C-alpha cells in the first residue's frame, strides 16, 4: 500500500517483477499461500538509490496478518539480507502462513540498504477463520517443540513484573513518609541530616545487595536451564544464484517516447528488429507493476491483480507478425486508468523524466522473449 | 474547600477523549486509513485532521484569551487562603499538563512507532500523524500554555516576572511540534530506513530534554505554596 | 493560610500526591521520547536484543534522565529514587504501548516485542547515591554498576530465545525465527544493528567487553547529565522574553 | 527582503525575542521559496532539448560552461524512494523554518556576546 | 581556436514545450531585475522610514 | 571645524585604487594571467605580488609606528572640543576600515568565486589570489590596526585598557589571512571540487563572524563621543 | 611451500603458494580493494627482502 507515493521514475527503474504467481486467493487460518516469480534488477539503477549490495526480500502487508514461513532467492532460503547484482534476473519464492482473518493486500517487496523499499505488485488475499486457531510450532536442536505465539511469554511477564514491583517497593518505602514540601524545607533550613537516618541506610544496603544477588542467581539459574544458547544469527549472504536467461533475439530502439498531460496514456515509437527464425508479435508492455496487454497476442491466465492489468491497454500501430530478419518502426500506446490510479502520470513532478520497462514478444508457437527498454519520457501539453 | 473536584475532570476528559481516539484509530486504521489516495481516507482522516486543527486553534484562542482577560489586577490584596486555593488550582493545571504530556509524548509517539514497522508511508499525514503530531502535541501545548498563563495571572509568586524553568517546560515541549519539519525532511531526503534511533529524530530528543525543567517549575510551585500557607506544622 | 497543624499536614500530603503524579508523568513522556528516539529500535525487537549494540548502547543513552533527576531530587529533598522513578516511568510507558498498540493495534506477539529491564541498574544508581552521598562516587561506581548489570539483568528473559534451531537448513535462534516469521514491513533485516563478528573479536568475550564499554561511557554520560539536571533545576525569573 | 521584513516587524511588534525566534524565524524560513518563485518560475518551463527533458535553468547550466563546477557537484533534489513529487518544497520549507528557529536562538546570544563592551587590562 | 565577430551578434534561441521561442541570453532578465529592485526598494523604504 | 575632509580622501583612495586594480585584472586576467607557468605571468602578476607584499609591509610599519610614537602622553589635559575632534577622526578611521573590509571581504572574495567556475587552478598564486589574499586582506588589516592604535593613543575612553570588542573586530578579520593556509590545504589534499560551501572555507566564516564585534566597538565609540560632548541637546 | 626450515643469519628463506579470495566474503569485512601482503612474525626476526 506504500506505492503510488514513491517517485514514478524510480518505480519504473529499480526492479521489474514479472512471471508473478499466487498459489491461492482465499486461505484458512494456518494454511499456506506461496508467492513466486522473477525480478530483474534494472541496469540503469538510479544514483540516489544505493546499489542492492545489501537487500532484503520482504513482504508488504499490514503487520503480521501472515507469517513468513520461508523465502527463497534462486532456490535457497534467505532469512538474512542478500547481495544482488545490477542487471541480473532472479527467481524468488515466498511461503506465507495465514494468521489473521480479513482481506489483505499482499505485496512482494525488496528493501535496499541505502535506498528504501521497492514494492512489487499487490494482490488481495482473503483469510478466513479465527486468530485463536493460529499455531507456529518450531522444534529446537535441544529436542523441544514450542509454539512461537506464546513461548517465553510467561517468563517475560514474570521477570518484568518482579523488577517493577522491586522498584515500586523502593519508592513506596520512601513514600510512606511526607515527600516534597517538608523535606524541601528541612534541606533548605539548615542542614537536613535527619531525613536520611538508620535504618534507612540499612534498607538501602539490603536493596542493593538483594538486587545484585538476585541478578546473579537468576543469571546462573537461566544458565542451568537452557545450557545451550547461540547468539543472534546475522550477516549478508553473498552468492545469490541468478537466472541464466537466453540472449533475446529481438532488439528494440525507443526512438522518442512521450505522454499527454493530462492523460491516461503513454506513447512511444519503437524500431523492432527480429533476429532468430520465427515471426514475433508484441504482446505486453510492463512499466511499473502495470501490465499493458495486446489481447490479440497474449492473454493473462495467472490471475494478475485486475487494477494493475490492462487486458487491451497496449495498442500497436502495426502488430502484424514480424518476419525474421525484418526491422520496422511502430507507434505503441500504453493506455489504462491504472496510469492515473497508480500515479504513473506523476512523473512530471519528478526531477528525472526517464522511464524503463519490459516488452514481451510472442511467436506463433507461443514461446516468449523479454526485452528491456528505457528512454527519456517527454510530456506533451499542447 | 481548597482542592476541589476539577482534578477529577482534568484527568477524566483526557482519558475519555484519548480512549475514544484510540478506539477510532483501531477501527479506521485499516479499512479507510491504509491507502492515503483512496477517497475513504479523505473522509475518515483528512476531515479528522482539518476539524482537529480548526478546533485546536479555536480552543487555544478562547482558553488563553479568557485566562488573560480574567487576570487578577489586584494581586497585592489577596488573602493567604485564596492564595492556597489558587495554588491548588495551578497544581491541577500542572496535573492536566503532565497527563497530556504523557498521552502525547509517550503513548501516541510510540504508537506511531508500531505503525512504522507495519506499513510503508504514503505521506506526512498517515492516520498516526493526524493523532500524534496534530492532535496530542497541540493538546498538551495548549494545556501547558494555559497552566503557565494561569500561574502568571493568579499566583503572586509567579507574577512580577517570567519564570525561566516554567518557560522552558512550556516552550521546549512545544518545540517538538515544529520539529516535525525535521522528521519529514529527515525521512524523505535523509535516511529512507524506518530506523527509530536515527539522528533525524534527535530533534524530538533535544526538546524532550527541556521537559526536565519541570523540576525547577515544581520547586517554584512548592515555594509559591509555602508563601503564607507554609504552615504552621511544616518546619515545626 | 491553614487553620491548624493537622490541616497543614493534610494539605502537604495532597500536594505530595499531586506533585508526584506531575513528576512521574512528565518524566514518562520526556524520558520515553528520548529513549524511543535513542534506543527504541533495539528495545522493540527480541531479534535486535544482541550482545554488542544493544548491550553497549542502551545503558549509555538511558542513564541520561536518571542522572538529572537524581541531581535534583537528592540535592533538594534527600529523596533517593530519581533513577528508579525514571526507569519505572519508562517501563510503564513502554509496556502500555507494547501491550495496547504493538500487540493490541497490530498483532505482534508480546514475547517478540517485550522491552528491556532496567530496574536493577536504577536501584544500584539510587542506593549508591544514598549511601556515600557523593555525586562523584555515584558517577563512577553507580554508573559502572548500571552499565554492567544491564545484560545479566535481562539474561533470564532473553536466554530462552537464544536456543538454537535448525530452520530450513540454516541455524537460527528462536529470536531470529521470531523476526523472520512476524513480518515487519518497515524494518528489514539489514537495518538490524546487531553483532556480526569481526576479524578482531572473540566469540565468548563480546558481551563483557560491550558491558564494560557501556559502563565507562555511562560514567561520562552521568557526569554530563548531572550538570544538565542542575541547570534544569534553576528557579530564575527572567524579567522578560 | 521578505523574510528580513517579517523578522524585523515580528521583533518590533511583540518585542519578545523568544516570540521572534519562534514565529519570525518560522516566517523567514517559510517565505523564502514563495518569495523567489516569481523570479525562478520562468526558468522552470519544460524544454525538449535533443531528446531529453530539461528546464530552462538546466539548459542554462548546460550551455554556459563552468569549468570549475561540473554537473555532479550540483546539490539538488534528485528524488528518493521515500519522497513525493508535489511535497518536496513545502517539506524543505518547514524543515528550514524549524532549523531557523534553532539558529536564530543560538545567534541571538552570539550577538549578545559580540555586543560586549569590556576593556581587558591586556592581551 | 580563434573566434571572430562581436558578442552582440550571439544568439541562443530555444523552443519550449509550451510553444514559445526565447533567447537564453536575455530571457527572464527584466523580470529578475524588477523583482530584485522591488524588494530592495521595500527594504530601503523600511530603513529610511526609521532613519 | 570638527569633522574635516579627511573622510572624502578616506573613501576616495580606496575607491580609486581598487577601481584601478579591477581594471588591471580585467586587462591582464586573460592574456598574461591564465597560464601560471608562462613568463608573461611572472612579469604581470608575480611581480605584482612581490611589490604589493613589500609595499604592504613598509606601509604597515610606517603607519603603525608613526601612530605609536605620536601617541598622546598628556591625555588628562585634553579639552572636550579637542576630544570631539579626535572622536570624529577615529570615526573617519572606522569608516575607512569599513570600506576596506567591504572591498576585501565581499568584492574581491566573491570575485575569486567567479574565477573558480571558469578556470582550473594552477597554483596558490592565481591573479585573483594576488588581489584578494595578498592585497585587499592586508590593506584592511592595516586600516583596522591603524584605527585601533589611533583610538588607543588619542581617545581617553579607549586608553587605560585594550577594548575587547575592538580587539576582536581588528584581529578576527585578520585571522582570515593566516586562514589561507586552510584554503590551499583544503583544496589540494581535501575536496578537489570547486565547491564554495565546503567545510574547507568555514575558516573564513568563523573569523568572518568576529567582525560582528563592530557593534560593541561602535557602542564604545558612541560612549566616547558622549563623554563631555554628549550635549547638551541629547537627553534634553 | 617453505624453501628452508633452518637458516643462518643473512640467509634467505622463500615462502610460496596460492591464495583464493572467497566469493562469500563476509559483509563485516571490507572487500579487499586495498590489501597488503604481510608476514606474521614476532617483530623483525626476519626482514622482508621481496614479496610478489
Ligand atoms: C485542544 C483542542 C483539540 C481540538 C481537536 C479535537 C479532535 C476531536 C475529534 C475530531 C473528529 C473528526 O474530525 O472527525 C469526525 C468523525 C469522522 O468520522 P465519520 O466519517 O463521521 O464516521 C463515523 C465516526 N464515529 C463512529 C466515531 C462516529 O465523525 C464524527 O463526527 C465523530 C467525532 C466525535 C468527536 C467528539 C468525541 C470525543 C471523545 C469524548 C470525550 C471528549
Ligand atoms: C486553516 C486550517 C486547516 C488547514 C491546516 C493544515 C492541514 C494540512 C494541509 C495540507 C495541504 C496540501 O496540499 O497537502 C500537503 C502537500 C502534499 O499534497 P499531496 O501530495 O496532494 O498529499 C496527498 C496525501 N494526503 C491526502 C494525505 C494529504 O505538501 C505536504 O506534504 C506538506 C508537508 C509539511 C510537513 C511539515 C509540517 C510541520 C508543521 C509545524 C507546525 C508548528
Ligand atoms: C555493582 C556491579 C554489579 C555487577 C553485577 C555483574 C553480574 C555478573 C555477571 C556475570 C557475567 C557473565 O556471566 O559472563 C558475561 C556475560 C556475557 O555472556 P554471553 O556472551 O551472552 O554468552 C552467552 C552464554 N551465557 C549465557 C553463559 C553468557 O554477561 C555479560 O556480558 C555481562 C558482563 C559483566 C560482568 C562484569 C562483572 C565484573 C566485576 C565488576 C568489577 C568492577
Ligand atoms: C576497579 C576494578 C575492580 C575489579 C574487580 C574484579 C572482580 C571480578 C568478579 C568476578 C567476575 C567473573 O568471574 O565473571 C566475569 C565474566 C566472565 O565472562 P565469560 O567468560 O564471557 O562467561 C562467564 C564465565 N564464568 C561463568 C566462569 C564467570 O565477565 C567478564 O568477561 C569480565 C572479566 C574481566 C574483568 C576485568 C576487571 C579488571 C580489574 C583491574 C583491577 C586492577
Ligand atoms: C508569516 C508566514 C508567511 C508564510 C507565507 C507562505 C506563502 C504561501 C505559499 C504557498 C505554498 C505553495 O503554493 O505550495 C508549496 C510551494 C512548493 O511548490 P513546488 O514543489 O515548487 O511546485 C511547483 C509548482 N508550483 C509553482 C505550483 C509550486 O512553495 C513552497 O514549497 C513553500 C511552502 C511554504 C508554505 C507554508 C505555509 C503554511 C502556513 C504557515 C503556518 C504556521
Ligand atoms: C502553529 C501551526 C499553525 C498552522 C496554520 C496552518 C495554516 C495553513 C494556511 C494555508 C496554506 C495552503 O493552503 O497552502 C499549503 C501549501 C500546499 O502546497 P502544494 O500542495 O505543494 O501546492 C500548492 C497547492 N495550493 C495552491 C492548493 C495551496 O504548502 C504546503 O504543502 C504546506 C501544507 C502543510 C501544513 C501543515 C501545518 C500543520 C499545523 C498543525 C496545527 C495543530
Ligand atoms: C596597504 C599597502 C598596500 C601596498 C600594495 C599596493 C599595490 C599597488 C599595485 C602593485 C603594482 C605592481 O606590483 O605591478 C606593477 C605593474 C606591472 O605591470 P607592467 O608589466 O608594468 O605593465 C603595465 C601595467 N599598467 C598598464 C597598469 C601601467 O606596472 C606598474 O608599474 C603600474 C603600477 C601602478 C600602481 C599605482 C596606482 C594605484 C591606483 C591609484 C590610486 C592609489
Ligand atoms: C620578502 C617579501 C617578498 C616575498 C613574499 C612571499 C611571496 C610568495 C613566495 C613564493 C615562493 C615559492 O617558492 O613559491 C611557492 C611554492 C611553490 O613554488 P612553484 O611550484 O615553483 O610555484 C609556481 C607557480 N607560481 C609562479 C604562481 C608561484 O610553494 C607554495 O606554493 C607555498 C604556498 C603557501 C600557501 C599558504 C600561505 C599562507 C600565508 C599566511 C599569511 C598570514
Ligand atoms: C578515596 C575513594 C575511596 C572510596 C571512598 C568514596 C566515598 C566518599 C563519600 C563521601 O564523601 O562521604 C559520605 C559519607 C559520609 O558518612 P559518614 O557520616 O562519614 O559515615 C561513616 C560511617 N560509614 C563508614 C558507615 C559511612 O561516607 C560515605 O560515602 C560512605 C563511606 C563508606 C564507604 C562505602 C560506601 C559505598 C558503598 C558502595
Ligand atoms: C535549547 C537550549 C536551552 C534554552 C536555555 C537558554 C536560556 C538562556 C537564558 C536566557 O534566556 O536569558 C534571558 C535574557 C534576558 O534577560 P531579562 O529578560 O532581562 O531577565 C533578567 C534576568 N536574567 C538576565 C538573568 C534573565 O536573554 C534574553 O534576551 C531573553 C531570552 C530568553 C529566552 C529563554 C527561553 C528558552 C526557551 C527555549
Ligand atoms: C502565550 C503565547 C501566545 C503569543 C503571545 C506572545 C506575545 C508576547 C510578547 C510580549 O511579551 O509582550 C510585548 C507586547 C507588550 O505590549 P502591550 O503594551 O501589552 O500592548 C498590548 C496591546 N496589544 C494587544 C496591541 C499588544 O505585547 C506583544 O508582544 C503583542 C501582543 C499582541 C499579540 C500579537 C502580536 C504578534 C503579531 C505577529
Ligand atoms: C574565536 C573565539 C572568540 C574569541 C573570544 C574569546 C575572548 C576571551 C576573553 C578574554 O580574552 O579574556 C582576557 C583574559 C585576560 O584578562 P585581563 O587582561 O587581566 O583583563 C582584565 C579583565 N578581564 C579579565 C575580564 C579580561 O584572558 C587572557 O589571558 C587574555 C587573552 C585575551 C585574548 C582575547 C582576544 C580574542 C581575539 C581573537
Ligand atoms: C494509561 C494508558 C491506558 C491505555 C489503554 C488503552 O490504550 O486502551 C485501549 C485498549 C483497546 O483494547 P480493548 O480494551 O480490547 O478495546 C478495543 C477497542 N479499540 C479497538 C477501539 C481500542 O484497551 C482498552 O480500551 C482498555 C481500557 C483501559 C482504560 C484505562
Ligand atoms: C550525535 C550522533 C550523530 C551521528 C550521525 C549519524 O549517525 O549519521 C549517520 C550518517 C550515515 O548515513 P547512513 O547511516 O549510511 O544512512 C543510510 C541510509 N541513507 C543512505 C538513506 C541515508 O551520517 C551522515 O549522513 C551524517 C550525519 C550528520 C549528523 C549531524
Ligand atoms: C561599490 C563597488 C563598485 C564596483 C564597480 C566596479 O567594479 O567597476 C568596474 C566596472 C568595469 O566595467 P566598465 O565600467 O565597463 O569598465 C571596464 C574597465 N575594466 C575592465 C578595467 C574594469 O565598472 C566600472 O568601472 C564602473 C565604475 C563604477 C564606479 C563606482
Ligand atoms: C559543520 C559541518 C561540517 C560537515 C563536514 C562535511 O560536510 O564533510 C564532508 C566530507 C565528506 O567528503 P565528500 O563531501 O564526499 O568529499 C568529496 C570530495 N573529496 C573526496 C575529494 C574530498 O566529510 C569529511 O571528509 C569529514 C569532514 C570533517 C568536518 C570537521
Ligand atoms: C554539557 C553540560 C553543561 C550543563 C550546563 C550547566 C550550566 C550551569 C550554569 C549555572
Ligand atoms: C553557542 C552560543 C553561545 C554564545 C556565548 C554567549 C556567552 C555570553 C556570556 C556573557
Ligand atoms: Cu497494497
Ligand atoms: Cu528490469
Ligand atoms: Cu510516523
Ligand atoms: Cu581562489
Ligand atoms: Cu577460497
Amino acid at each position: 500500500h506504500g506505492e503510488k507515493s514513491q517517485a514514478a521514475f524510480m518505480r519504473m527503474r529499480t526492479i521489474h517483477w514479472y512471471d508473478l504467481s499466487w498459489s491461492k486467493e482465499k486461505v484458512k487460518i494456518n494454511e499456506t499461500v506461496e508467492i513466486k516469480g522473477k525480478f530483474h534488477v534494472f541496469e540503469g539503477w538510479p544514483e540516489t538509490v544505493d546499489e542492492p549490495d545489501v537487500a532484503f526480500l520482504n513482504v508488504g502487508m499490514p503487520g503480521p496478518v501472515f507469517i513468513r514461513k520461508e523465502s527463497y532467492i534462486g532456490g535457497q532460503l534467505v532469512p538474512r539480507s542478500v547481495r544482488l547484482e545490477i542487471g541480473k534476473t532472479y527467481d524468488f519464492r515466498v511461503v506465507l502462513k495465514a494468521r489473521r482473518p480479513g482481506d489483505w493486500h499482499v505485496h512482494t517487496m525488496m528493501n535496499v540498504q541505502g535506498g528504501g523499499p521497492i514494492i512489487g505488485p499487490g494482490k488481495w488475499i482473503t483469510v478466513e477463520g479465527s486468530m485463536s486457531e493460529f499455531r507456529n510450532p518450531v522444534t529446537t536442536l535441544t529436542g523441544q517443540t514450542v509454539d512461537l505465539e506464546n513461548y517465553n511469554e510467561g517468563n517475560t511477564y514474570f521477570w518484568h513484573a518482579f523488577w517493577f514491583a522491586i522498584g515500586v517497593a523502593w519508592i513506596g518505602y520512601w513514600s510512606r513518609r511526607p515527600i516534597f514540601i517538608p523535606r524541601l524545607l528541612m534541606v533548605d533550613a539548615g542542614r537536613a541530616d535527619e531525613l536520611v537516618s538508620a535504618t534507612d541506610r540499612k534498607v538501602a544496603m539490603g536493596f542493593l545487595a538483594a538486587t545484585i544477588l538476585i541478578v546473579v542467581m537468576a543469571m546462573s539459574s537461566a544458565n542451568s536451564k537452557y545450557p545451550i544458547t547461540i547468539p543472534l544469527q546475522a550477516g549478508t549472504m553473498r552468492g545469490m544464484k541468478p537466472l541464466e536467461l537466453p540472449a533475446p533475439t529481438v532488439s528494440v530502439k525507443v526512438e522518442d517516447a512521450t505522454y499527454r498531460v493530462p492523460g491516461r496514456a503513454m506513447r512511444m515509437k519503437l524500431t523492432i528488429t527480429n533476429h532468430g527464425n520465427s515471426p514475433i508479435r508484441l504482446g505486453e508492455f510492463y512499466t511499473a507493476s502495470v501490465r499493458f496487454l495486446d489481447s490479440d497476442v497474449y492473454k493473462d491466465t495467472t490471475g494478475y491483480p485486475e487494477d494493475l492489468l490492462a487486458e487491451d491497454g497496449l495498442s500497436v500501430s502495426d502488430n502484424s507478425p514480424l518476419a525474421p530478419g525484418e526491422t520496422r518502426t511502430v507507434d505503441v500506446t500504453a493506455s489504462d486508468a491504472a496510469w492515473e490510479v497508480y500515479r504513473l502520470s506523476d512523473i512530471i513532478y519528478d526531477p528525472d523524466s526517464r522511464f524503463a520497462g519490459l516488452l514481451f514478444f510472442f511467436d506463433a508457437t507461443g514461446n516468449r522473449q523479454v526485452v528491456q527498454i528505457d528512454a527519456p519520457l517527454i510530456p506533451s501539453f499542447m | 474547600l481548597l482542592d476541589k473536584k476539577w482534578l477529577t475532570f482534568a484527568l477524566a476528559i483526557y482519558t475519555v477523549f484519548y480512549l475514544w481516539v484510540r478506539w477510532y484509530e483501531g477501527v479506521y486504521g485499516w479499512s479507510a486509513g491504509l491507502d492515503s489516495f483512496a477517497p475513504e481516507f479523505e473522509t475518515y482522516w483528512m476531515n479528522f485532521l482539518y476539524t482537529e486543527i480548526v478546533l485546536e486553534i479555536v480552543t487555544a484562542s478562547i482558553l488563553w484569551g479568557y485566562l488573560w482577560k480574567t487576570r487578577d489586577r489586584n494581586l497585592a490584596a489577596l488573602t493567604p487562603r485564596e492564595e492556597l486555593r489558587r495554588n491548588f488550582t495551578h497544581l491541577v493545571w500542572l496535573v492536566a499538563y503532565a497527563w497530556a504530556i504523557y498521552w502525547g509524548a509517550s503513548y501516541f509517539t510510540e504508537q506511531d512507532g508500531t505503525w512504522h514497522q507495519t506499513i510503508v508511508r504514503d505521506t506526512d499525514f498517515t492516520p498516526s500523524h493526524i493523532i500524534e503530531f496534530y492532535l496530542s502535541y497541540p493538546i498538551y501545548i495548549i494545556t501547558g500554555f494555559a497552566a503557565f498563563i494561569y500561574a502568571k495571572t493568579r499566583l503572586p509568586f509567579f507574577a512580577k516576572g517570567i519564570s525561566l524553568p516554567y518557560l522552558v517546560l512550556v516552550v521546549g515541549p512545544f518545540m517538538i511540534l515544529p520539529n516535525v519539519g525535521l522528521n519529514e525532511w529527515g525521512h524523505t531526503f535523509w535516511f529512507m530506513e524506518e530506523l527509530f534511533v536515527a539522528p533525524l529524530h534527535y530533534g524530538f530528543v533535544i526538546f524532550g530534554w527541556l521537559a526536565l525543567a519541570v523540576m525547577g517549575t515544581l520547586t517554584q510551585t512548592f515555594y509559591s505554596f509555602a508563601q503564607g500557607g507554609l504552615g504552621q506544622s511544616l518546619c515545626e | 493560610a491553614v487553620r491548624s497543624h493537622a490541616e497543614a499536614v493534610q494539605v502537604s500530603r495532597t500536594i505530595d500526591w499531586m506533585a508526584l503524579f506531575v513528576v512521574f508523568f512528565v518524566i514518562v513522556g520526556s524520558y520515553h521520547i528520548h529513549a524511543m528516539l535513542t534506543m527504541g529500535d533495539w528495545d522493540f525487537w527480541s531479534d535486535w536484543k544482541d550482545r554488542r549494540l544493544w548491550v553497549t548502547v542502551t545503558p549509555i543513552v538511558l542513564v541520561t534522565f536518571p542522572a538529572a533527576v537524581q541531581s535534583y531530587l537528592w540535592e533538594r529533598y534527600r529523596l533517593p529514587w530519581g533513577a528508579t522513578v525514571c526507569v519505572l516511568g519508562l517501563l510503564l510507558g513502554e509496556w502500555i504501548n507494547r501491550y495496547f498498540n504493538f500487540w493490541g493495534w497490530t498483532y505482534f506477539p508480546i514475547n517478540f516485542v517485550f522491552p528491556a529491564s532496567l530496574v536493577p541498574g536504577a536501584i544500584i544508581l539510587d542506593t549508591v547515591l544514598m549511601l556515600s552521598g557523593s555525586y562523584l562516587f555515584t558517577a563512577i561506581v553507580g554508573a559502572m554498576g548500571w552499565g554492567l548489570i544491564f545484560y545479566p539483568g535481562n539474561w533470564p528473559i532473553i536466554a530462552p530465545l537464544h536456543v538454537p534451531v535448525e530452520y530450513n537448513g540454516m541455524l537460527m535462534s528462536i529470536a531470529d525465527i521470531q523476526g523472520y516469521n512476524y513480518v515487519r514491513t518497515g524494518t528489514p533485516e539489514y537495518i538490524r544493528m546487531v553483532e556480526k563478528g569481526t576479524l578482531r573479536t572473540f566469540g565468548k568475550d563480546v558481551a563483557p567487553v560491550s558491558a564494560f564499554f557501556s559502563a565507562f561511557m555511562s560514567i561520562l554520560i552521568y557526569f554530563m547529565w548531572h550538570f544538565i539536571g542542575r541547570w534544569f533545576s534553576n528557579e530564575r525569573f527572567l524579567q522578560s522574553t
